[PDB]
């Protein structure tokens, strides 16, 4: 509570440093969106396979991002990139992360043990080991805490929200972790209460509605045709009661905004 | 790392073995922290990524400055700034003279200095502990060791194998909380405050049921009232035996009124009611708070 003030602030400060270039998938030569987004779904897979923390997921596609901002890529090595930096947020968030030999079976030995641990330190030398990054997460549970009493199918949702957009680079990308947690949580409230954005969370924030409205809109779109997305690991991971099932939620038609 | 010298080992671990080193072309005395990357089968051990992601956001006069990242193929070391001992050499020295109240003191606010930007710079230290606990010649405290520290951006939750030794461990860890707090670092430097005025462990638990039984014969066992849900607790037994809390002038025979008061609310035993370091800043006991140099021998 003392500091709590301060984190936020702290976070809001961190996550514009440790955000990617919004166009660099258009200085990268050989790979694209769709390559990023069946990568993205694929580390879903591995976190539910490895029963890792959902920080975990937020902070490897943060990591990636940055990867690709500053290091071109041909779609052959796109996979060790993702499996380093999965293994990097594992080392960072896990109790204990899965052992570099697992994360080499769940490639089915696409890459070596040696060419993991090299990408590794690549990934640690090109991101200078700040791996301390603000996720949608981070900012979608000191959102929760301005909801007393707390709705845990309010929380799955926004949560899932929150994720969805770790899949489309365009065009989440161009939003701030703060603002993308802002919308999911709105989004997610509103689906299952009624109710809109708190004015507690207005104050805390500096955010209005209004300026949420941008990110919000390609939010609800992005909710809206989610059946029909070409990837659905997301979807699955929380139609399981863990989550109360919200991706079996059925989305507002219209926001009224 | 060609233009290093090493002069003395000052430490080993499992973390990497610390030594003190002279850079050959300013002069510059160093500490070195050295981890062996050709016998770690699984990579860059995740202390060291949490150490060094953590420790270069943290910069203040009473947080170890880490200076340089030397990686490569071979091995790992991690170069910071040098200070001249730790507070459990400078407690033993001190064990039969005294650590003089103004140097606890000025001490203690640093400690408390250095927490409350690690606090709310989302670190937790996990690992408080006097040898943790780097001085100078000059007069400063700084925190050192960030091995078993975590971002809180997210709850932290427990695990076995990396907490701090027992003495210095908060009651919700060995009564299996599901989630570290703030509150376990606080605890950690109320043992130590206790150590520097009584010039001895507080809590000095050879197991964590000899490690609460400790805590419980001083502060009293706690209860439902004391502590909501302490009974509902995983490591919690009703057959505890059940102590009534020892006296402040018999825990603590040299400390005022304001002292007494601040280390009452740095061992509360509800983490959700133990001070923060930001509260403790204010406290009146360091209404009069100096910078004194302490006695050293080298
Ligand atoms: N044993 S003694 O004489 O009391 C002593 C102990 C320790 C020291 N210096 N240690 C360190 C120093 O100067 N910078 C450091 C930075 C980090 C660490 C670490 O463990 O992570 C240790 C030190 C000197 C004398």
């Amino acid at each position: 509570p003392d500091y709590h003030e301060d984190i936020h602030t702290y976070l809001r400060e961190m996550e514009v440093k440790c955000k990617p270039k919004v166009g660099y998938m258009k200085k990268q030569p050989d790979i694209t969106n769709s390559m990023r987004a069946i990568l993205v779904d694929w580390l879903v897979e591995v976190g539910e396979e490895y029963k890792l923390q959902n920080e975990t997921l937020h902070l490897a596609v943060n990591y990636i991002d940055r990867f690709l901002s500053s290091m071109s890529v041909l779609r052959g090595k796109l996979q060790l990139v993702g499996t380093a930096a999965m293994l990097l947020a594992s080392k960072f968030e896990e109790i204990y992360p899965p052992e570099v030999a697992e994360f080499v079976y769940i490639t089915d030995d696409t890459y070596t043990k040696k060419q993991v641990l090299r990408m590794e330190h690549l990934v640690l030398k090109v991101l200078t080991f700040d791996l301390a990054a603000p996720t949608v997460n981070q900012f979608l549970t000191q959102y929760f805490l301005h909801q007393q009493p707390a709705n845990c199918k309010v929380e799955s949702l926004a949560m899932f929200l929150g994720e969805l957009s770790l899949i489309d680079a365009d065009p989440y990308l161009k939003y701030l972790p703060s603002v993308i947690a802002g919308a999911a949580f709105h989004l997610a409230l509103y689906t299952v209460t009624g109710q809109s954005w708190p004015e507690s969370l207005i104050r805390k924030t500096g955010y209005t509605l209004e300026s949420l409205k941008p990110c919000l809109m390609d939010l609800h779109q992005t909710y809206l045709k989610a059946p029909q997305h070409a990837q659905q690991s997301i979807r699955e991971k929380y139609k399981n009661s863990k989550y109360h099932g919200v991706s079996l939620l059925n989305p507002p038609e219209t926001l009224n905004l | 790392m060609e233009n290093f010298q090493k002069v003395e080992k000052i430490g080993e671990g499992t973390y990497g073995v610390v030594y003190k080193a002279r850079n050959k072309l300013t002069g510059e005395v160093v500490a070195l922290k050295k981890i062996r990357l050709d016998t770690e089968t699984e990579g860059v051990p995740s202390t060291a990524i949490r150490e060094i992601s953590l420790l270069k956001e943290l910069n203040h006069p009473n947080i170890v400055k880490l200076l340089d990242v030397i990686h490569t193929e071979n091995k790992l070391y991690l170069v910071f700034e040098f200070l001249h001992q730790d507070l459990k050499k400078f407690m033993d020295a001190s064990a039969l003279t005294g650590i003089p109240l103004p140097l606890i003191k000025s001490y203690l606010f640093q400690l408390l200095q250095g927490l409350a930007f690690c606090h709310s710079h989302r670190v937790l230290h996990r690992d408080l502990k006097p040898q943790n606990l780097l001085i100078n010649t000059e007069g400063a405290i700084k925190l050192a060791d960030f091995g078993l520290a975590r971002a809180f951006g997210v709850p932290v939750r427990t695990y076995t194998h990396e907490v701090v030794t027992l003495w210095y461990r908060a009651p919700e860890i060995l009564l299996g909380c599901k989630y570290y707090s703030t509150a376990v670092d606080i605890w950690s430097l109320g043992c130590i405050f206790a150590e520097m005025v009584t010039r001895r462990a507080l809590f000095p638990g050879d197991s964590e049921i000899d490690q609460l039984f400790r805590i419980f014969r001083t502060l009293g066992t706690p209860d439902e009232v004391v502590w909501p849900g302490v009974t509902s607790m995983p490591d919690y037994k009703p057959s505890f035996p059940k102590w009534a809390r020892q006296d402040f002038s018999k825990v603590v025979p040299p400390l005022d009124e304001d002292g007494r008061s601040l280390l009452s609310q740095m061992l509360h035993y509800d983490p959700n009611k133990r001070i923060s370091a930001k509260a403790a800043l204010a406290h009146p006991f360091f209404q009069d708070v100096t910078k004194p140099v302490p006695h050293l021998r080298l």
